[PDB]
């Protein structure tokens, strides 16, 4: 009645089901669809499956959502100092995964159900996406290591790549996932 | 305004017109200031922080009932002419202030 | 009855009906009629009705523009009062006087009536207090053809 | 506290209003941190200019030491009496009430305008600019401490 | 019973009635008369009475009592500030808004029943009152423009003469209010 | 029960009686005897039997002021709490040394009886801690016979 | 039922029992022990045993008793401010009285009753161990205005013999009461 878990219908819901995605109002202000909290939620089937995944969609599957997990997780302390101090006055190795952190909430988490070929996300679409987001995360964390600064990192049109896999064709993405693989790395090797 | 420093440099500060008195050492870095803070008309003292690194540190259970002196850490004599880095103190400064020890 | 929406009756109508359109108080005390508060209204059914050959198409988008323009103002309208409003930024100061002249204009209309096209007119006139550019929400298309209205047409024809 | 209707939803409001109370506490807190970081770039810049003018006035006593020697320096100081007259004027920071040092010294204060020792006088015109940098980086430091403390109290 | 306006009562009462007057036990504590909680309490006559009272008190008073209420709504909307921040860190106006809202509970609302003057009050003395304290409002928002503190403000001598024109009899007051509207411009134009 | 007035039976019994005196457990804490609150308490038939020619003709303006004056203590004390003492001005610190004095002396009393003069000399000796433009209750002429005792000379 | 004193056999009790004992969970959770909170508690038979007391322990034992209670409450009305400000905003007087009510709480209203010494005391051991306090008390006052910092007391090693004192036995306390005394007078007198 109030969006408070309080009441005894979810009290008496929770006890039995195996899982729980749990919706948030602060997200539904901000048009980020879908709603889902990634933190109060949770699911108890990801062990039984996880020999599923390695055999149908990749082997590197189960330890590599749990690598997103992370940098999700790792963007979450940080909110006590975003909060005080504005993200500029960051060093670059956390300015680094705010910034992976906004892309993955921009472009793996979001999805639009009224959109044409958005709507609907096969399995491998998205673990090319989420291997597309760990290469540059993992490029960009070596270029800031050779000692670039990260505004001009931040500038790569590779950025925009990342930003159209969502809206790509589910037959168009096989060839457009080698050539964001072959581009990011070519973009990232040119780099001071 | 007040300023302590060794005697290699006291008498310029007179030459300035301002009181300047010579110390050498931390002992009488602290006495001199512990006879300053007593004394009244003192707005400004200058403390090298070769002597004494936390100026207004060292006065600071009698400093509780009073505002006016501002105390402030000079640079040092043979270190003026290498240079410090000024933007390295400001880290420190700013990790007394806001603990965080974050500043681009 | 103690402007309370956990009241049984408020809450199982929520149940059934398609929104809500909530009056103020605080709107009723300052002067302001019809006392309707923007914020914690809502239609569930307005995509359907609006649109392109059924009214102006550029409905929907001036509609989120304005609701969250309007809420971007009211809290800068209660920081002016502790931090002063010198202290603000420029946009603070677009936004605090667009949420001023929002409800001295637009909800504030008295005994009047006003047709659709009207009421399009006056909210294109409000927006144009804000720098083109900061409207996210409404397409270039949109911005081209209504942006840069005076507010005069309703401030000298009131 | 009674247990009735009415004290319930007086206690809601309470809820309702420390709710808002928290953000606009936090805008507060956002303005404070904005003016901090703008005013440590003046701070540092007083710092290095500071430096500076220390390096080159140290730079003229070295030589205007061995020119004229030790006792002409030390008579030279002597002959002029030093002042500790400053204007502390109160400065407004956020409510609370600052020192904003001003020298009152004027450059007629100094005996002996005819510099036969002329290595003196310039190492004199260089301490009271020396002087004068210093005063500026006291003024600016002691906004600097007390804003960093209303944001240990707003925190 | 209690004091709970949730009282069946209560409740069937306040569906039927045009006008409502609701006490607090607050104000009565501190000996507070009449006791009228202005934030609870409504009428639906107000405008249909409208008429009447250009015709026989005054063509302006309709404006003075908005404005009146206008002045009482602003005080309320700020006491939230108050009980969070104190009273002085606020700006100046707000200060003289706090001033002004508790000048007019002091005065204008307040009444003894048993002095032998203040009992009864008829509709050009309140008109006379709200007149002055509005002219001493205007003033001291003009004043507080030119430089002038508001602590300074509060100091001056023209505050008794409002303070104490609740007890000027019915057929004294008319010199009282002219002598009290000239005393009020022989403050403010020179204080600066 | 349970210190609460709005139970039922201190409910209807304040319906039907003309007042009531209550007691405060906070004061009893702080070993001030009676301890009366007097914030609460409430006399319906004062004004009958009080005035000129009965008691006196300052009795009801000056039990009015001492109650706006403790009022205004309590609240500055309230608000101490949050925003802490040293931000008070010295307006709010009068009010506040006079709800201190107030409560340790007019209303600690023992088991000494005292006749109505000593209460209204000890009522005026109070009031004179406060500015004599800040008793609006209290008609000129009575300020100008009474205002200006000193309270530790009778004690002292 | 769950801590609630607002149930109806409580209020019944309470109201015909001539003393009042009440117990604190906030201390039975950190094993302070016998937990009972001396604010909320209350005897009424405190002032008719005046006259055995006065002849079966001590002349002066109220006088000692009222001495301690007022610490205790000046202490607890100290903590409110030392809870929001810090320790370090008090002056030195009032970190005095700190320190001495922590004492008192850790050493006089401690008691374990499974200790072979602890389980029992006599009326003695209670009036020596009150009186070792409040002349430690009295000492540090005196010293606080020659000069001496709070933090030279607190390291003097005669509070340790004052901690220790309730373990010793009752055919041993009126020596070691004492040795305390004069080892507290000596350090105290040597002392800056």
């Amino acid at each position: 009645p109030g969006g408070d878990m309080s009441e005894p219908v979810t009290q008496s819901t929770l006890r039995i089901v195996g899982a729980f995605w749990r919706l948030d109002a602060s997200l539904a202000f901000r048009r980020h669809f879908p709603a889902i909290n990634w933190n109060g939620s949770y699911s108890l089937f990801t062990s039984a499956l996880d020999p599923w995944y390695r055999e149908n969609v990749a082997e590197d599957y189960p330890e590599l959502r749990d690598a997103i997990s992370e940098l999700l997780q790792r963007e979450a302390g940080l909110q006590e100092i975003v909060q005080l101090v504005g993200p500029d006055a960051l060093q670059d190795a956390e300015r680094l995964v705010i910034e992976v952190g906004r892309i993955i909430r921009e472009d793996f988490l979001q999805q639009n159900a009224y959109h044409e070929v958005d709507a609907y996300c096969s399995m491998k679409k998205a673990y090319g996406i989420m291997k597309m987001i760990l290469a540059f995360y993992k490029e960009a964390e070596a270029a800031i290591k050779r000692g670039v600064s990260i505004d001009e990192i931040l500038q790569l049109p590779v950025l925009e790549r990342i930003g159209r896999a969502r809206y790509v064709s589910e037959e168009e993405f096989p060839a457009y996932f080698e050539e964001a693989m072959k581009e990011i790395q070519g973009a990232f090797k040119a780099l001071a | 305004m007040a300023v302590i420093a060794d005697p290699e440099t006291a008498q310029g500060f007179r030459l300035a017109g301002l009181e300047g008195y010579g110390a050498s050492s931390a002992e009488e870095a602290q006495s001199l200031l512990e006879t300053l803070v007593e004394r009244g008309g003192y707005a400004l003292v200058a403390v090298d922080e070769a002597l004494l690194p936390d100026p207004e540190r060292a006065v600071e259970r009698l400093m509780r009932g009073r505002d006016l002196p501002v105390l402030l850490p000079i640079a040092g004599l043979k270190e003026a002419f290498q240079g410090h880095d000024v933007e390295g103190y400001m880290r420190e400064l700013v990790r007394k202030t806001i603990g965080f020890d974050i500043k681009l | 009855p103690d402007d309370d929406r956990t009241h049984p009756i408020p809450d199982l109508t929520g149940y059934i009906t398609e929104g809500q359109i909530q009056l103020s108080r605080e709107l009723h005390r300052k002067g302001i009629y019809p006392p309707i508060d923007p914020l914690p209204s809502l239609s569930r059914l307005m995509n359907n009705g609006v649109g392109k050959g059924k009214t102006r198409e550029d409905h929907k988008q001036v509609s989120d523009q304005l609701y969250s323009a309007y809420a971007n103002g009211v809290d800068i309208r209660k920081l002016v009062a502790i931090i002063g409003e010198d202290a603000l930024t420029e946009n603070d100061r677009r936004y605090l006087q667009f949420a001023d002249a929002f409800e001295r204009f637009f909800i504030n209309q008295g005994q009047q009536n006003r047709s659709i096209e009207e009421s399009l007119q006056i909210a294109w006139a409000l927006l144009s207090m804000l720098p083109q550019g900061e409207l996210k929400r409404i397409s270039k298309d949109h911005i081209g053809k209504y942006y840069g209205q005076k507010l005069e047409e309703i401030w000298g024809a009131p | 506290v009674s247990p009735t209707r009415m004290n319930l939803l007086q206690r809601r409001g309470q809820l309702r209003l420390a709710q808002k109370g928290v953000d606009l506490l936090k805008k507060k807190r956002d303005a404070l941190v904005a003016e901090f970081f703008g005013l440590v770039r003046e701070a540092m810049e007083a710092r290095k200019a500071l430096d500076q003018a220390a390096k080159e006035a140290y730079a003229a006593l070295l030589l205007a030491q061995a020119f004229d020697g030790p006792e002409v320096v030390a008579g030279a100081a002597l002959g002029v009496p030093p002042l500790e007259g400053v204007e502390a004027e109160v400065e407004n920071v956020w409510g609370s009430k600052v020192p904003r040092l001003k020298a009152t010294f004027p450059d007629g204060a100094l005996l002996s305008p005819v510099g036969t020792p002329a290595y003196t006088l310039e190492a004199s015109r260089a301490f009271r600019r020396y002087a004068e940098a210093l005063i500026r980086v006291a003024n600016t430091e002691t906004r600097l401490k007390k804003i960093g403390e209303e944001i240990k109290k707003t925190t």
